[PDB]
Formats: structure tokens, C-alpha cells, sequence
């Protein structure tokens, strides 16, 4: 059975980067000629493997992490990145085995009224571990007084929303990213 | 009230450790963006270093590898250790906070201190 | 790094004259650049955050607008208490870079 890689890339909706959905790729034959010879990507760069040698190579499972970041903050999608996205939304482990794919989706993710559906949980106490997911809306306490779930001075809301617009530059347009991980069933 | 206090500034030799202390109240340093902004006499402002609330370190190229920004979560204070100080490191150093998340301005401020570097 | 140009570096006008200070960036910076009032012997004070919103406790004489690479500090009525230098700091992307300075004086 062919791997269902169309379901994860041409999908109408991806989750926000703070709430990135992880998919395990079950037993299936992969077709990576669909993902290298086709070139819709603004960034297509692989870590520890190549863009063409991945065909005659295969792994015990794949994890696909589908999410939305901003185009400059795709530079924060690497091992050893420490940006607001890496520390607080999606941290690719150092020994990350896999390929990172990024494409401009300003046609379906940017609107003239401002798209505030895509959030990014911009405030957190301490950093994230390798592939930690934290969707908690627990009020961001910056001070000694307990926030008790109510906002105020030193009590800021831990989510901040994107403001995606068609009138921003390439560094500020909405970009879809899905990252394929490899771990040591799925061969092709 | 919202406040910061800069302290430990003055004269020190090149590569000396005055370790500018920035005591906080009503906000916790373990959970905040906090920045060193300096100004040489008769110059514009410049950036030095910043800490994300997770502890994440950054450095401007004029201060990279020579300075290190740090904090004491128990004492509620920020520290910038300075090493390989120079004649151009004579400036008025402020400890202050850009409101976390980029949208909002730089709410928390101290009055700043002058560090002078001379023979 | 990301360069900027403030224009002018200093200006002088009579009480109530409209003050306009520009800031040009090397690339699109959205809105996260802020404007700052530097008084001699004070901590520098904020003017506008989001490059379009007055901070609470900023005077209503200050206002800001723009997008992309050009920004404009607007003062609609100049006041005697405004004698200061002004800055356009960006925190838009690393490396973070401060503005060149613009001193206003009253004639």
C-alpha cells in the first residue's frame, strides 16, 4: 500500500506550531520522487540524509510534524536553533534524522481581514525537551503575585496569535512546514 | 511600582568584573525578557544582550563572546558579566524589558549606570 | 546586520510645529520597530508599540505609522516638555539594531 503522504501535505488545515500534530507513518511503500522531483518548496533541506539518496533508503518508522510558522522563523526550524519557535513551539532534536520542507501558502493562509486562527504559544517558563508538545493555556505569570487564571500587570496571555496578511514581505508571509523524522517497515 | 535598579557601575580595568546587578520587584527574572541597552557619551543607544524566559542567550557583535548575560531566579536580579572590556566599553548601561512577544513596547526600566573604562 | 537611517539627525521648530522623524530599514520589518524618547539624565521612554499604538501613559502628542521599510514618528503639536533626542529601535529580527538619533529643540 502506498504511504498516505497526500493526506499530510495537501491537507486543507494544519494545526498551529504550538499545537503541532504528530503522525506515525505505518507499514507502507513510500514514494519520495513525488517529494523531491516536484518543487513547490521555498526551503527544502535535509539533515544527515540527501534530497535523492532517500529513495533507496528506508527506516523503522517516520514521524510527520505538520504546523504553521512565519517565513523567517523557518530558520528557527533546525537542530541547535534557540529562537522563540524552537524553545517554545517546536524543537527539532540535535540528533534529528530527517528532512525539513517549507512552502509559501499566502493564497490559503493569508487574508485581508488578518488571520488570527494560527497561534503560537509565545510565553513559557523554561525551554522544551526534544519533540515536547505543550498546548497549556495556563496564564503566563511574569510576577510574584499569583495570576489565578486572571490577566493583568505581569500576567500576560501565554498564546500570541499571528496576524497573517497578504501585504507583508516574504519574511512575514504565512509559510506551511511539515517535517519528516526517521527512526530505527516503511521501504520503497 | 514597576521598577529596576542598576548598580555596580563605575571605573574598572579592561577585562574586569563589575557584574552589573539589576534587582527586580513585582516581576520574576526567571519568567522575563530582559535586556542590556547601553549608550556611549554623545552616541546613540545600542543593544548588548538579551535573555528569553527559558534562559536563552544572545549577544550583539560588539559584545559577542566577551560579555555574558545571566540571572538569579532566587534573588530576582539580572547580571551581565563583562570580560575583555575596552575604551569603547565606556557607556551608560540600562537594564530594561521589552514586553515579551514583540507586539508591545518596553515597559520595565531602570535609571541606568555609567561604566567608565580608562587607564 | 540590519542598517537604518534616521532623518534628520537634529531639527529645530517653534512651539506647536508638527514634528516628523523618519526611519528607513534595509528590509521589510512589519510593525515591531518602536519609537523612543531619550532625555538627558533620564531613562529613555517609549512612544509607540506595534508601530501604530500608543503605550498607556505615553502623551497623546506622540503618534506613529508606516509599514515595510519606511516609518514615521509624528508629533501633532510640539510641547516645551519634549526637548529630547529620539530613536527608532527595531526588535523585528536578530540582530537587533538601534536607531541613529534625532534631537528636537524649540526655537
Amino acid at each position: 500500500n502506498l504511504c498516505p503522504f497526500d493526506e499530510v501535505f495537501n491537507a486543507t488545515k494544519f494545526p498551529s506550531v504550538y499545537a503541532w500534530e504528530r503522525k506515525k507513518i505505518s507499514n507502507c511503500v513510500a514514494d519520495y520522487s513525488v517529494l523531491y522531483n516536484f518543487t513547490p518548496f521555498s526551503a527544502f533541506k535535509c539533515y544527515g540524509v540527501s534530497a535523492t539518496k532517500l529513495n533507496d533508503l528506508c527506516f523503522s518508522n517516520v514521524y510527520a510534524d505538520s504546523f504553521v510558522v512565519k517565513g523567517n522563523d523557518v530558520s528557527q526550524i533546525a537542530p541547535g536553533q534557540t529562537g522563540n519557535i524552537a524553545d517554545y513551539n517546536y524543537k527539532l532534536p540535535d540528533d534529528f534524522m530527517g528532512c525539513v520542507l517549507a512552502w509559501n501558502t499566502r493564497k490559503i493562509d493569508a487574508t485581508s481581514t488578518g488571520n488570527y486562527n494560527y497561534r503560537y504559544r509565545l510565553f513559557r517558563k523554561s525551554n522544551l525537551k526534544p519533540f515536547e508538545r505543550d498546548i497549556s493555556t495556563e496564564i503566563y505569570q511574569a510576577g510574584n503575585k499569583p495570576c489565578n487564571g486572571v490577566a493583568g500587570v505581569n500576567c500576560y496571555f501565554p498564546l500570541q496569535s499571528y496576524s497573517f496578511r497578504p501585504t507583508y514581505g516574504v519574511g512575514h508571509q504565512p509559510y506551511r512546514v511539515v517535517v519528516l523524522s526517521f527512526e530505527l517497515t516503511v521501504c520503497g | 511600582e514597576v521598577q529596576l535598579v542598576e548598580s555596580g557601575g563605575g571605573l574598572v580595568q579592561p577585562g574586569g568584573s563589575l557584574r552589573l546587578s539589576c534587582a527586580a520587584s513585582e516581576i520574576i527574572v526567571s519568567s522575563n525578557y530582559m535586556r542590556w541597552v547601553r549608550q556611549a557619551p554623545g552616541k546613540g543607544l545600542e543593544w548588548v544582550s538579551d535573555i528569553y524566559p527559558g534562559g536563552t542567550t544572545y549577544y550583539a557583535d560588539s559584545v559577542k563572546g566577551r560579555f555574558s548575560i545571566s540571572r538569579d531566579n532566587s534573588k530576582n536580579t539580572m547580571y551581565l558579566q563583562m570580560s575583555d572590556l575596552r575604551a569603547e566599553d565606556t557607556a551608560v548601561y540600562y537594564c530594561a524589558r521589552p514586553i515579551m512577544g514583540g507586539r508591545h513596547g518596553m515597559d520595565v526600566w531602570g535609571q541606568g549606570t555609567t561604566v567608565t573604562v580608562s587607564s | 546586520d540590519i542598517q537604518m537611517t534616521q532623518s534628520p539627525a537634529s531639527l529645530s521648530a517653534s512651539v506647536g510645529d508638527r514634528v516628523t522623524i523618519s526611519c528607513q530599514a534595509s528590509q521589510d520589518i512589519n510593525k515591531y520597530l518602536n519609537w523612543y524618547q531619550h532625555k538627558p539624565g533620564r531613562a529613555p521612554k517609549l512612544l509607540i508599540f506595534d508601530a501604530s499604538t500608543l503605550e498607556t501613559g505615553v502623551p497623546s502628542r506622540f503618534s506613529g505609522s508606516g509599514s515595510g521599510t519606511h516609518f514615521t514618528l509624528t508629533i501633532s503639536s510640539l510641547q516645551p516638555e519634549d526637548i529630547a533626542t529620539y530613536y527608532c529601535l527595531q526588535h523585528d529580527h536578530v540582530p537587533l539594531t538601534f536607531g541613529g538619533g534625532t534631537k528636537v529643540e524649540i526655537k
